[PDB]
């Protein structure tokens, strides 16, 4: 749903990675992998959950039950 | 159960250990399966050898001689097959060092002429791996199998 | 007591599948009758064709455990040492014999003159080769 | 239990004639001094301590009989009844070694007591016993019921408020022994 | 003290005590094989090996039997007491290596 | 063997070393060792964490116990040795104490802004507080700890990580007590994200090899690895300390013939990265500690029959 905070595997801490990581392939127009390592991701275990993180919480958030659509 | 009698009925009479054979035909129905296996075709296999370490190592990590099994309270292992440069022992004294820390001390190790399913072709010239030997509880040629 | 020896001259040396072992095929530079088979931790005794090797087997060496302070035996004469086991004798023909050992599964078969393998027995035996 | 009984009652009946109480220790160390004559031999043997639970049971019910009422035991000329001097050494050396395997407490204050009246001499036996200990073998899946059994003592003082007062005129404190 | 530790396994120890089985709680792999490791280095242990019964009980079988110049249980001590030995070299050699660093 | 022959034959090197992850070789160690060491630094090495949150109110889209973990999970850099272990076997009042625990709150409301530039995307400008960081965990020091802890705050060690999202009227509200514990009980406690080793490297030629077979044996490992030598033209090993073991070589026909890949083979290879509360060496020296006190607490145990 939102970034998990540690990987799975490493436990090194991934959840500050999520906001960047987006602006680096939007704004500095690199690829994933190029992104990743300069996150500091290097293990793959470490890559492998921001690079498939689906942040569906942005989903969920459109329906707020309070405030007046 | 609830009594004694149904207690000694299920360690008697419908427990496990006895019903090796079926009685449809006579024939095993426990056996071990898959990693089993393949573990036993490379343990048994000739280009298998261990250190006196690894050895005694394997020999009590599957006795459990702290057990009902007290055959002896002391376990018994076998010379090692290469004295010198250095001493090793092979796969097939696993095995019969293993039967002979389980099977009746008061009685001689069992004796079997049998077959394996792989063909001799399949280690090389002149190999005789197929044939299955055990002599006095030792395992002396062949590798160990499904079969 | 020493029971048979003799100086071999290898043949062949086969890996077969594994990498470990080798199928040693010797014959005898001594006797025309004698041959042999041998399974041998080559990675421990590397041997290559047209090696030529001593082999004894004796019965004992003038129970195991590591060695210690100064202890001395017919080991030290040699280079490579197995114990094992002498499991089927055969006759080859009216004059020929051959023997079966294993060594946990390493086997020989040494075949040759019924009375130059005379005191070879159905017993445990110690092999012990030199180059 | 009954040996427990025994040695609580001989220690804590106010009403008891002096020779009653000889007669209970007479009883012990008779049937003790057999006890070791006969199986002292078996201890070497195959088995453990607990073989001999009863031989403890007894000794400790002796101990602590002597305890409470030491200072009876002492004849007109200062000799002691039943021979407890010569006895009591007896018994701590010997092959059960009894001080290890009783009530802890009890074998204790048997030590404190008996040397303060040159009975007999255990300390040096204790140390050796419980260094023995950091560093003569019994289960312990059955050695605990019998430690438990050994500290139960079903005549130390009542607690039931009348029922003591009434009883005071047939029980010894431990401050009155 | 703790009594529940470490306790005798008297069903496969010799009455001679030159042969004896060990069960140890919550310890698993970590100590018995360095336990081991030491103890094999000592010229009186004829033989030594630990297991683990089952995975989901915390126990540690450590066998031990010597040669018969000292008894099973001094083997062990010796092998516990190199082994607090040989973790104080190693924390040495590692304080002298980031200070010479 | 022997102690001392030991000390004589061990070595360290210490490739780099940094605040959050160490590079470095123990050599001539025996691999039960080594693996300890590795063992024990994953599982075994206290750390501080959130273990107990306390909710007043949560009305964010984020479930109580799923929010919870994850406050758990943030890597608080807090010193394990300042705090002591909490006795599981008194009762609440009693179990949480100055020496104990460690309490850090969380409050935020979550309101609409009316300055939002229209037909704006980005939620900082359309809603206050709509990101929960874990710089948002605010340090309640208690009783001794105003004084102890006043050199050092209590702060996560990475204090961007997202803990939560919200929009307008949506509240969190807890309270969080921090504890000592260890990875092998939760991995939340364990102080690193990871401690590994490999063994080192050794690749060693069986005949010499030249020429355009020097080339392309050279391009089976990474750049640096296998050097050309010039003058005798042949190949040769430059550093196997970088190479990463694929096994390429023995691909290629003509050199699975001539090459042997090895290890040297205690030689240790360890890479430990911090989580952020302790550095490296201190995690690998607590480690070492802590085999050594396994040895003595157990020689100092009494064997019982
Ligand atoms: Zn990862």
């Amino acid at each position: 749903m939102i970034v998990p905070v540690r990987c799975f595997s490493c436990g090194k801490v991934v959840g500050d990675k999520w906001e960047s990581y987006l602006n680096l392939l939007q704004e500095d127009e690199l690829d994933e992998g190029t992104a990743l390592s300069r996150l500091g991701l290097k293990r793959y275990c470490c890559r492998r959950m921001i690079l498939t993180h689906v942040d569906l919480i942005e989903k969920f958030l459109r329906y707020n039950p309070l405030e007046k659509r | 159960p609830q009594n004694e009698n149904a207690r000694a009925e299920a360690l008697n009479l419908a427990n496990t250990d006895s019903q090796y054979l079926t009685p449809t035909s006579g024939s095993p129905v426990r056996g071990l399966i898959q990693d089993h296996i393949s573990a036993g075709v490379w343990l048994t296999s000739k280009d298998s050898f261990f250190t006196r370490e690894q050895y005694q190592q394997y020999i009590y990590g599957c006795i459990r001689p702290e057990d009902g099994h007290t055959t002896r309270s002391k376990i018994v292992t076998l010379p090692p097959t290469i004295f010198k440069p250095y001493p090793l022992w092979t796969g097939k004294q696993i095995i019969t060092t293993v039967l002979l820390n389980v099977t009746p001390p008061d009685m001689p190790g069992i004796n079997l002429i049998s077959k394996n399913k792989i063909k001799n072709e399949y280690w090389g010239k002149g190999s005789l791996e197929n044939e299955v030997l055990f002599k006095d509880g030792a395992l002396l040629c062949g590798i160990l199998d499904k079969s | 007591n020493t029971l048979f020896d003799d100086i071999f001259q290898v043949s062949e040396v086969d890996p077969g599948r594994y990498n470990k072992v080798c199928r040693i095929e010797a014959a005898s530079t001594t006797q025309d009758q004698c041959k042999l088979t041998l399974d041998i931790n080559v990675e421990l005794f590397p041997v290559a064709a047209q090696d030529s090797l001593t082999v004894t087997i004796a019965s004992s060496l003038n129970s195991w455990r590591p060695p210690q302070a100064g202890d001395r035996s017919l080991a030290d004469d040699y280079d490579y040492v197995m114990y094992g086991t002498a499991y089927k004798f055969e006759e080859v023909s009216k004059d020929l014999i051959a023997v079966y050992y294993s060594f946990g599964g390493l086997l020989m078969r040494l075949e040759g003159n019924y009375r130059n393998l005379n005191n070879l027995k159905q017993e445990n035996a110690y092999l012990l080769i030199r180059r | 239990k009954s040996l427990q009984y025994l040695g609580s009652y001989i220690a804590r009946a106010k009403k008891l004639s002096r020779t009653q109480i000889i007669f209970v220790a007479s009883y012990l160390t008779s049937w003790l001094n057999r006890y070791v004559i006969e199986r002292e031999e078996e201890v070497d043997q195959r088995g453990g301590m607990e073989r001999f639970k009863h031989f403890y049971a007894a000794f400790q019910a002796l101990c602590y009989i002597f305890c409470f009422r030491h200072n009876i035991f002492r004849d007109t000329d200062g000799n002691w009844e039943c021979e407890l001097d010569k006895f009591f050494q007896r018994m701590v050396i010997s092959k059960f070694n009894p001080l290890k395997f009783c009530n802890e407490n009890v074998m204790l204050m048997f030590a404190r007591i008996a040397q303060q009246e040159s009975v007999a001499y255990c300390f040096s036996i204790i140390e050796n016993n419980n260094n023995e200990r950091l560093r003569s073998s019994w289960s312990l899946a059955t050695r605990q019921q019998f430690i438990d059994l050994q500290s139960y003592f079903p005549y130390d003082p009542l607690f039931l408020k009348n029922y003591k007062i009434l009883m005071k005129e047939y029980y010894i404190e431990w401050s009155e022994a | 003290p703790d009594r529940e530790k470490i306790k005798l396994l008297t069903q496969a120890t010799s009455e001679d005590g030159t042969s004896a089985s060990f069960q140890i709680v919550e310890e698993d792999h970590t100590l018995g094989n360095a336990l081991r490791y030491v103890i094999m280095k000592n010229p009186d242990v004829e033989f030594c090996g630990y297991s683990i019964p089952h995975p989901s009980e915390n126990l540690l079988n450590i066998r031990i039997q010597t040669y018969g110049e000292t008894t099973a249980v001094d083997a062990l001590q010796k092998g516990l007491k190199d082994l607090m030995d040989l973790c104080d070299v190693v924390e040495s050699k590692f304080t002298e290596k980031i200070k010479s660093m | 063997w022997n102690v001392e022959k030991f000390k004589k034959d061990f070595e360290v090197n210490i490739s780099s070393l940094d605040a959050r992850e160490a590079n470095f070789d123990l050599i001539n160690i025996d691999t039960s060792i080594a693996n300890a060491f590795r063992r024990i630094m994953i599982s075994e090495v206290p750390s501080v964490a959130a273990e107990y949150v306390y909710f007043f109110n949560n009305t964010s889209v984020i479930q109580d116990e799923v929010l919870a973990h994850r406050i758990g999970l943030v890597p608080l850099k807090v010193d394990p040795d300042m705090l002591t272990w909490v006795d599981s076997n008194l009762p609440d009042d009693e179990k949480f104490t100055d020496e104990n625990t460690i309490v850090l709150s969380l409050n935020v409301k979550c309101t609409r802004n009316p300055d939002a530039p229209k037909g704006s995307t980005d939620p900082k400008e359309l809603y206050n507080n709509a990101h929960v960081y874990a710089r948002d965990l605010k340090f309640e020091p208690q009783g001794r700890q105003s004084t102890t802890f006043a050199d050092c705050p209590v702060v996560p060690a990475d204090p961007d990580i997202l803990l939560a999202k919200l929009r307008p009227g949506q509240e969190i509200s807890l309270k969080a007590h921090c504890i000592l514990g260890i990875g092998g009980d939760h991995a939340k406690f364990s102080p690193v994200s990871t401690a590994s080793y490999r063994l080192l490297p050794q690749i060693n030629i069986l005949q010499p090899i030249k020429g355009e077979s020097a080339r392309r044996f050279q391009k089976c490992f990474p750049p640096g690895v296998i050097g050309i030598d010039e003058g005798s033209d042949e190949a040769y090993v430059k550093d196997a300390r970088k190479d990463t073991v694929s096994r390429e070589v023995l691909r290629y026909e003509e050199f699975a013939d001539k090459v042997k890949l090895g290890r040297v083979r205690n030689h240790f290879i360890f890479n430990v990265e911090s989580a952020g509360a302790m550095t490296p060496e201190e995690i690998f020296f607590k480690s070492v500690r802590i085999l050594k006190n396994k040895a003595e607490y157990l020689k100092n145990c009494p064997i019982t029959q």
